[PDB]
RNA sequence: UAGCGGGCGUGGAUCCCUGGAUGUCCGAAUGGGGGAACCCGGCCGGCGGGAACGCCGGUCACCGCGCUUUUUGCGCGGGGGGAACCUGGGGAACUGAAACAUCUCAGUACCCAGAGGAGAGGAAAGAGAAAUCGACUCCCUGAGUAGCGGCGAGCGAAAGGGGACCAGCCUAAACCGUCCGGCUUGUCCGGGCGGGGUCGUGGGGCCCUCGGCAACCGAAUCCCCAGCCUAGCCGAAGCUGUUGGGAAGCAGCGCCAGAGAGGGUGAAAGCCCCGUAGGCGAAAGGUGGGGGGAUAGGUGAGGGUACCCGAGUACCCCGUGGUUCGUGGAGCCAUGGGGGAAUCUGGGCGGACCACCGCCUAAGGCUAAGUACUCCGGGUGACCGAUAGCGCACCAGUACCGUGAGGGAAAGGUGAAAAGAACCCCGGGAGGGGAGUGAAAUAGAGCCUGAAACCGUGGGCUUACAAGCAGUCACGGCCCCGCAAGGGGUUGUGGCGUGCCUAUUGAAGCAUGAGCCGGCGACUCACGGUCGUGGGCGAGCUUAAGCCGUUGAGGCGGAGGCGUAGGGAAACCGAG
């Protein structure tokens, strides 16, 4: 009655204006050490998904 | 308390089905029962003795109560629907075109 | 609101509508109404919806 | 509830409503005991000759409170039950997390205590950003937002806005009078009673100046009335023919209607009966602020002084609960333990802490309405119609099962009317056959309709040299319906032929399920999404609770929601 919202996925993708869904690259906040400085350029943007991207926004909604 | 109808001992037409058109005094009226009395609806009851004592019980024709919306009133006239009409005094049903 | 207006306009376009006024047959008595809608076209052979 | 056998009623019974009377015994059970419905007493009085015995009437439990001179007593109250609803004290696990421990289920189930027709809550030591709101409760919304969370599963507010309802009060303290007790005579020490006082524009006490008030407020307390409730009453309009076992059907003419709701009457009735529309009614009891009256209460302005303003409390610390808050930067509310103030230049709060700016007055209590429920009464159903519907339509929480807690069925139908089959016949009876009733008895009494499995009697076809999922195709014979070209039943021979379901790579399978028949039996609904589709409107669209209106009638209600701008973690900027 109602759905609830899920928060794990508010907190961490953003649903675009023409219905794409962004979030930032993963492996970037221990992984380096060294690791190319291209590397972290690169994972420093955000993408769109695909098929998980339509499952995501079914877990909103009301968002 | 309620079962009040038309009519008690007194004339009355039956309206009724075999005895339509018949008409006779009401000899009783069993408002439990909802059912009165003439002397139409006779019936052969075959049966031997009524109650236990006795020697011969008669196949009386004994007359079987009606429906009691199966009899109308009566008076100076046909049968007429009752209409009850108070004096000054009390109260005293009159039919719908003269009285009692 | 659509609907009320098509169903009076339907109504309207048949014919069988009716405005009226000249209510002779006031006080609640339908022998007397029966004698208003008699001179009224409203022989009682139509469902008549008097609002 | 008929039968035997007796009575009553218009000097108005039965019956209905109101009040009263009587009410063995057990049960909170209350004199005492006790294995509930049984046993045994004290005291006062009565009855029987009545001392011994017995009966009868009255009285005697316990706890709390107030008196009582203490004693002994007197008075008021309590105790138990209640379908669900309510508050409080305690309080699980399965389960979810696709394991599991934090978390979840959940403060749910349940146990206990208590309250009442409701309960709870309730007159800010509030909210939280507007220098704003102004008790509480309930609905809509805000909002699945803020936030919480092994940031997993999942949980999930508040302010504000729209509505329902609308109410506000009493104390403690200073201070004055009185009574009792106390000492070391003081506007003194304690205690009871009355006056005084009651709040954040901070109030009150005590002093000085002015009404030395008529007035004005006014009950939630009383009293009267309307009204409603617990029986009732009046209430319009139809006759002829006709078929029928039976008219309400059919046919002709007619009427009533503030009544054409419904039920009944042998079938289908506005006008036959009870009713319906619309009206009227209470000696008695209950209800009664809707109206009226009364009382209880209650209220002004400066100036002065620093008398009072709820303590093991505030406040801090330790251990916890509540909240959206799981120790988190963790306040706020609550409190088991320890330390422990002040009385308004006083204290608490606005999310660690400090300053500033504001809000509010803790440590005493009461308060109607709006809200919840349905044992009980009424009304209504695109609710069931006896395997349904409550477990129970019926003599059911029964029969029966269990030591017990507890479990728990089945069982509705003659007919309009009993007219329930006299009498005769066969029979020990049962049961039949005549007769008789009825429209019907193939309505005959567990009796409406009476399906299937299953059992049987009669008849047609057929079968004892034949190997079978039982059929199918052909031909032929016998029988039967239209004399007739046709078709039905049957099966002799010949051709062909591995049940049904389930599960499987694969089943006739020696894999699963089914004795057979009848009935019951499984993808729903609510809310939220997503897509499609039928419509309304359109840079707009739509209301929610609620209110008015109806009594199957709708309208009002823009609070709010979605859309018209995106990007960014954000500050911010913006067709970027
Ligand atoms: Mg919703
Ligand atoms: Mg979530
Ligand atoms: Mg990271
Ligand atoms: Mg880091
Ligand atoms: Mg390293
Ligand atoms: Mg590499
Ligand atoms: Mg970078
Ligand atoms: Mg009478
Ligand atoms: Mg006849
Ligand atoms: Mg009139
Ligand atoms: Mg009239
Ligand atoms: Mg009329
Ligand atoms: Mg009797
Ligand atoms: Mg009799
Ligand atoms: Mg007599
Ligand atoms: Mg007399
Ligand atoms: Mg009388
Ligand atoms: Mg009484
Ligand atoms: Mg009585
Ligand atoms: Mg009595
Ligand atoms: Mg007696
Ligand atoms: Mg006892
Ligand atoms: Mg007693
Ligand atoms: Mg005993
Ligand atoms: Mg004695
Ligand atoms: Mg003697
Ligand atoms: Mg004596
Ligand atoms: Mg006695
Ligand atoms: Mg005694
Ligand atoms: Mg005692
Ligand atoms: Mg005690
Ligand atoms: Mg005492
Ligand atoms: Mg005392
Ligand atoms: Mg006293
Ligand atoms: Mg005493
Ligand atoms: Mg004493
Ligand atoms: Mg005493
Ligand atoms: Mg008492
Ligand atoms: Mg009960
Ligand atoms: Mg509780
Ligand atoms: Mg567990
Ligand atoms: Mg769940
Ligand atoms: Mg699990
Ligand atoms: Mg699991
Ligand atoms: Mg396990
Ligand atoms: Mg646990
Ligand atoms: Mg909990
Ligand atoms: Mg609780
Ligand atoms: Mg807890
Ligand atoms: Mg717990
Ligand atoms: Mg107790
Ligand atoms: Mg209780
Ligand atoms: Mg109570
Ligand atoms: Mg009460
Ligand atoms: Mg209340
Ligand atoms: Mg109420
Ligand atoms: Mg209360
Ligand atoms: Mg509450
Ligand atoms: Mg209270
Ligand atoms: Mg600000
Ligand atoms: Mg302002
Ligand atoms: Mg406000
Ligand atoms: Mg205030
Ligand atoms: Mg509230
Ligand atoms: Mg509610
Ligand atoms: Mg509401
Ligand atoms: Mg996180
Ligand atoms: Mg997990
Ligand atoms: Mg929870
Ligand atoms: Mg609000
Ligand atoms: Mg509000
Ligand atoms: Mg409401
Ligand atoms: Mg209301
Ligand atoms: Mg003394
Ligand atoms: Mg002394
Ligand atoms: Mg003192
Ligand atoms: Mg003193
Ligand atoms: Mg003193
Ligand atoms: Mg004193
Ligand atoms: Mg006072
Ligand atoms: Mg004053
Ligand atoms: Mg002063
Ligand atoms: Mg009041
Ligand atoms: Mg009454
Ligand atoms: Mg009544
Ligand atoms: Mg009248
Ligand atoms: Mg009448
Ligand atoms: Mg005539
Ligand atoms: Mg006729
Ligand atoms: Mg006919
Ligand atoms: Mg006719
Ligand atoms: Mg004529
Ligand atoms: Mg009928
Ligand atoms: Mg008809
Ligand atoms: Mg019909
Ligand atoms: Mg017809
Ligand atoms: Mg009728
Ligand atoms: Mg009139
Ligand atoms: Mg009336
Ligand atoms: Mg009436
Ligand atoms: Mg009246
Ligand atoms: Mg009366
Ligand atoms: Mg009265
Ligand atoms: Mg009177
Ligand atoms: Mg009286
Ligand atoms: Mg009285
Ligand atoms: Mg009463
Ligand atoms: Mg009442
Ligand atoms: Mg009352
Ligand atoms: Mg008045
Ligand atoms: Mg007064
Ligand atoms: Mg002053
Ligand atoms: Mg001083
Ligand atoms: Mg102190
Ligand atoms: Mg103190
Ligand atoms: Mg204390
Ligand atoms: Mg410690
Ligand atoms: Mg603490
Ligand atoms: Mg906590
Ligand atoms: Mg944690
Ligand atoms: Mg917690
Ligand atoms: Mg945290
Ligand atoms: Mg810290
Ligand atoms: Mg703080
Ligand atoms: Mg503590
Ligand atoms: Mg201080
Ligand atoms: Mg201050
Ligand atoms: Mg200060
Ligand atoms: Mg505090
Ligand atoms: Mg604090
Ligand atoms: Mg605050
Ligand atoms: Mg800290
Ligand atoms: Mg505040
Ligand atoms: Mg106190
Ligand atoms: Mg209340
Ligand atoms: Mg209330
Ligand atoms: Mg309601
Ligand atoms: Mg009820
Ligand atoms: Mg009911
Ligand atoms: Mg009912
Ligand atoms: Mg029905
Ligand atoms: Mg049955
Ligand atoms: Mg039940
Ligand atoms: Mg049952
Ligand atoms: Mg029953
Ligand atoms: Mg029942
Ligand atoms: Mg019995
Ligand atoms: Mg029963
Ligand atoms: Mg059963
Ligand atoms: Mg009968
Ligand atoms: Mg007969
Ligand atoms: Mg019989
Ligand atoms: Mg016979
Ligand atoms: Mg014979
Ligand atoms: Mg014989
Ligand atoms: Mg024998
Ligand atoms: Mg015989
Ligand atoms: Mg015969
Ligand atoms: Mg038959
Ligand atoms: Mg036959
Ligand atoms: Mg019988
Ligand atoms: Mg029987
Ligand atoms: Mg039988
Ligand atoms: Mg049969
Ligand atoms: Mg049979
Ligand atoms: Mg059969
Ligand atoms: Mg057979
Ligand atoms: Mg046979
Ligand atoms: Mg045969
Ligand atoms: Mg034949
Ligand atoms: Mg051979
Ligand atoms: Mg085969
Ligand atoms: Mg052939
Ligand atoms: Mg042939
Ligand atoms: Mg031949
Ligand atoms: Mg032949
Ligand atoms: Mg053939
Ligand atoms: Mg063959
Ligand atoms: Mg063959
Ligand atoms: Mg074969
Ligand atoms: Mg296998
Ligand atoms: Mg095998
Ligand atoms: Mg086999
Ligand atoms: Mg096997
Ligand atoms: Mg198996
Ligand atoms: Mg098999
Ligand atoms: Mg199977
Ligand atoms: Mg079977
Ligand atoms: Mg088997
Ligand atoms: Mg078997
Ligand atoms: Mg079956
Ligand atoms: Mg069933
Ligand atoms: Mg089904
Ligand atoms: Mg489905
Ligand atoms: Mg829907
Ligand atoms: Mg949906
Ligand atoms: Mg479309
Ligand atoms: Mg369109
Ligand atoms: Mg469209
Ligand atoms: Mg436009
Ligand atoms: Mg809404
Ligand atoms: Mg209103
Ligand atoms: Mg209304
Ligand atoms: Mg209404
Ligand atoms: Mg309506
Ligand atoms: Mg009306
Ligand atoms: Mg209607
Ligand atoms: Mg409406
Ligand atoms: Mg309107
Ligand atoms: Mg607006
Ligand atoms: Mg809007
Ligand atoms: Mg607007
Ligand atoms: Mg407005
Ligand atoms: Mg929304
Ligand atoms: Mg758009
Ligand atoms: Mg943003
Ligand atoms: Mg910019
Ligand atoms: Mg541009």
């Amino acid at each position: 009655p109602k759905m609830k919202t899920h928060k794990g996925a508010k907190k961490r993708v953003k649903i675009t204006a023409s219905g794409k869904v962004v979030a930032m690259k993963t492996g970037k906040r221990h992984l380096n050490w060294q690791k190319s400085g291209k590397e972290i350029r690169q994972k420093g943007r955000k993408f769109v998904l695909a098929k998980p991207e339509a499952e995501r926004i079914k877990l909103l909604l009301p968002y | 308390r309620v079962k009040m109808h038309v009519k008690k001992g007194d004339t009355v037409l039956v309206a009724s089905g075999k005895y339509k058109g018949r008409v006779g005094k009401v000899k009783e009226v069993l408002p439990k029962k909802y059912a009165v009395i003439v002397e139409g609806v006779n019936i052969v009851k075959k049966a031997v003795r009524v109650s236990p004592k006795y020697p011969q019980g008669g196949f009386i024709e004994k007359e079987a109560p009606l429906h009691a919306s199966k009899v109308r009133p009566i008076c100076p006239a046909c049968g007429k629907p009752t209409r009850v009409r108070k004096k000054f005094l009390e109260n005293g049903k009159k039919i719908r075109v003269c009285a009692k | 609101k659509k609907g009320l207006a098509m169903a009076v306009a339907d109504r309207a376009r048949e014919g069988k509508l009716l405005l009226v006024e000249a209510f002779a047959g006031v006080n609640g008595k339908t022998k007397e109404f029966l004698a208003w809608a008699k001179e009224a076209g409203l022989d009682g052979s139509e469902s008549v919806l008097l609002v």
